[PDB]
């Protein structure tokens, strides 16, 4: 027997996953987004207010970049187009500690703010590096959204399209 | 009659008979299984619920590294590494990142320092020219998951159908109340119907060497259940 | 001048078909599925309560494989997860009789039940390769699930997503 | 349905199995054994696959003789409730795997409570090659096609006539 | 309380003790008796059906041949051959209509070819001189016939009064739904009431000769019943 | 006034004017053309209807093998080889899947066995140095589709929108009622309204060569119809 | 939400790889294509209507 489930589903992303996608960064481009998470169909997902960040942007040495880098996570609609009108976690880099950051929950980076993802809405991860400096690699890189395991932390949450009778609302919302 | 239990990578209750460890797939990287669970002789049911129960899981590889009359001191991983709970202080990580070995003398090769996330390593001691020491770094970047079978190989399916990370299991600290682990999930097995946990890295895995000097057992895996007798 | 059809059209799937896929499979490893077939987009498939197959599994050398081998059709949702609720053709290899069973009635075989594919949903076929066996093949093996040329068979219904009104129901 | 329609093979873990010698009809070379809260049910006629090889994957002497019998609990033969007393030197595997007139069906129907035993006795009579399990295999069913039956397996949970099926 | 059972040509439900083998009278053409069957210690009664019961016989016989310096190859028999289902193809008989044996290379000796209805053979072997060779054709030309005793020897009578011939139970196929044999007869007998299956024909029967390669036995008799308890 | 009748490759009901035959492009796969069905000066109007009607379709490639002094029997083939009906054994094909012809002897070349899915043969007979040999195997790996002209090339567009293959169209039995063909479409066309059959695949095809033994024609279509008048 | 826009033989819309270029066969005239326009990811759909649109 298993235990029957609800059509929420508390996770945790990341960057090893399909839907996802990344590229490498040169210094001083900041308009390029080294991560570009992407709507499945299908499948809406929900953020919080608060939701923790694991930014690990290392460099091909495996070095965290410089701490002047900042970081701006954005929402976007289709056309690959960027939005001022929602926008999350606008933050440097240099500050988060991260070898206790992705544990405490005194460190942990929490959103400006909640958010929802139709079946086809785009988000991008900028890398302000302010000038030559290292240039960014992901395979010596991470990042995540949310803490699922643990007790404390929170959870993106996922539902699949099929299972609601708001879905409209939620398209009319994009 | 409902009463807690634990179980572990090795025997318990289960004799080394109804359980099995296993390795990994690499060179294609494969959701595959490292361990099972059968139901045993006796019992009614087993009962596992995340958000209620807890987990421990401590990953390592292995690899060989000869040495060099002019000996390097320091060696690349191509297996991130990171801390478990906190700094990289070898004394006070709560269990160490790395073991190493020598073979030739059989004695154990202190750290002095940690490349941390270059992913190299700098020893303490000074290896010989042909000279082959065995690693056990902690296993990061990859997958987990549960899952089920109907006393043949048919699966019901899966326990969460979303996985976990393993850097990150290592980053939760282990051993706190409130900061454990407890998954999502809740199931019920018989006789006959075993779990399987599954996992999804490039790297391999490590139950047993036969030379790892800590306690003949590389890694573990362990658990807390809820079994009806 | 051409006939009008319906949106139901009568098909059989096979191998060589983009939106199908397989791999090469080794002994003792049965999780790692053959054939993995994919829903398209704006196209639903369905199967009623029995239709054949023809599961041509064969060696490297063109040999079909032990006839301790099993085989297991299965639905899944996307994610590539398995799932037990649901499933199809649970079989043995050393059954079949291929060079008469693509053809005959009586050495025939269908499924289990019905079946129904959304827009994008998975179908795996698992092969149980217990032991003494050489590793596994596809270019030199093949696999069908209806038999729409003949006049017995039963066949594949596949549709559009847009001619229908119960379309979003299913 | 809490229906289902499954068959059986040898590789299974309820099931059991050992080798046998020549000239021992009393030792089973297969314990068939119920599980708990899995009833199951046999019709009136069923397949079989009574592969039985020696050693060197040769069916045994046709003289060989196959009796399917009941047990209640204890271990403990039955003759009141008995299936498929028959020969080896008969089936022609290659082809009555596959063939519905090769095919064979019991003698009656059946039924198999949480803990009731089946065993396969096998006269081989003298003058032969000893029995292996490995080299050899069984059946009870083919669910996968049209023209035959299968097993009838279903949980004792789901039901209200347990008890009817306990006496 | 009735149960359908199988019989033999060996034990069984017998014990060899309650059933016996026999040839049969071939310079005289006598309608013999090869089979019995008598009632053990246990039965209430037993009952046959033909039109609803089956029935197999596999018949041989037994012959003796020397070899030459120019061995010859081919051989003659006394005994009409036939097929069993369908062609003369030894590979794809259901079983073969011709084994053969040498004594001195105690070995099997293989057919090339039969001069089919000229009832003659060719082997694929070279025999020596003075080399023994034992074959087992089956058997044809022949009828039979069952009856009854009143546990004496004073018949009851028969159970159906026409005969059967040989070369057509071979012919019928063996193993195939409707194609069985069905006969015609209905019977019952209690105990020490014994059967006996009797057989009219020129040529000698085989039942065992313990130098036959496959399975000790010669030829044999199959049959269904109908028991009560 | 609804008579049904057949069509062929060749003349019958067009006097080969009214008919056409090609062969395919291969370097480029194109899916090309290879025969029409030009409605001839009489009829009123043909009717095409799969899951009614049948249809029979053989088709066969060429190419060209020299030999040599210690010729090597053996040969091997960019087309993929299957069965037709059943096995591979050339006796019982319900027509061969292998033609050969040897050219400096005008005579067969007759085959000893099959390398089956290898895509290899071996041969009989032995040829000689710089002797050459026509060879006609059939041809698999390709798709076929129908259409429709308005009297000019301007497409009403297909019958039936989905190909099917020819492997497949070997394997299903031809000569078989039930195990015929009955692909799907319904269809008319009126005087000069010409229907062509299309196929997609790499390798050639062949109708005539002038030296093929078998009867002239190398390959063949024909069809079912249902016309009027 | 209807916009007219403009596509090209280049890019543009599409990447240069939700559109190919090719040239043609010419020792046998075949009707061949030369170029294609593949919907990209994003769109809902494409419209075109002679008699309205220009080339």
């Amino acid at each position: 027997n298993i235990g029957n489930l609800s059509a929420e589903k508390q996770i945790s992303l990341y960057d090893g996953q399909p839907f996802i996608s990344e590229q490498d960064v040169a210094a001083g481009d900041p308009n390029t987004p080294a991560l570009t998470i992407e709507g499945p169909d299908g499948y809406v997902i929900a953020v919080d207010a608060g939701t923790p960040i694991a930014p690990e942007f290392r460099d091909s040495n495996g070095e965290k970049l410089d701490p002047s880098t900042r970081v701006i996570v954005q929402k976007c609609d289709r056309q690959g187009n960027p939005l001022g009108d929602g926008i999350i976690f606008n933050d440097t880099l240099g500050r988060f500690n991260y070898n206790k950051m992705r544990t405490d929950p005194d460190y942990m980076r929490k959103t400006a703010k909640s958010l929802m993802v139709d079946e086809r809405e785009i988000v991008k991860v900028f890398v302000d590096v302010p000038d030559g400096a290292n240039g960014y690699d992901a395979e010596r890189s991470r990042f995540t959204l949310g803490d699922d395991t643990s007790d404390f932390g929170k959870a993106v949450e996922i539902v699949d399209h099929d299972d609601l009778t708001e879905g409209e609302t939620q398209a009319v919302k994009s | 009659q409902t009463q807690e239990y634990t179980l572990s990578h090795t025997g318990g209750l289960l004799g080394s008979s109804k359980v099995t460890t296993a390795s990994n797939q690499t060179a294609p990287q494969r959701e595959t299984a490292i361990i099972s669970f059968e139901v045993p002789r006796k019992f009614s049911e087993i009962e596992y619920v995340g958000q209620r129960d807890a987990t421990r899981f401590v990953p390592r590889t292995t690899e060989e590294i000869t040495g060099t009359a002019n000996d390097d001191t320091v060696v690349q991983l191509q297996a991130n590494i990171q801390p478990i709970a906190g700094e990289e202080d070898m004394a006070d990580q709560d269990y160490p990142v790395v073991v190493a070995y020598n073979v030739t003398q059989g004695a154990q090769v202190e750290i002095a320092d940690v490349n941390y996330a270059t992913d190299e390593v700098t020893l303490a001691t000074d290896p010989a020219d042909g000279d082959t020491v065995k690693l056990w770094p902690i296993m990061g970047d990859g997958e987990v998951q549960f899952r089920l079978v109907n006393q043949f190989g048919q699966e019901e399916g899966r326990v969460y159908p979303w996985a976990t990370p393993l850097y990150r299991w290592h980053d939760f600290p282990q051993l706190k109340r409130g900061r454990e682990i407890n998954l999502h999930g809740s199931v019920t097995w018989q006789e006959n119907e075993t779990v399987e946990v599954l996992l999804d890295a490039p790297q391999a895995i490590t139950w047993e060497d036969a030379d790892y000097p800590e306690g003949q057992y590389v890694s573990t895996f362990e658990q807390d259940v809820e079994i009806t007798l």
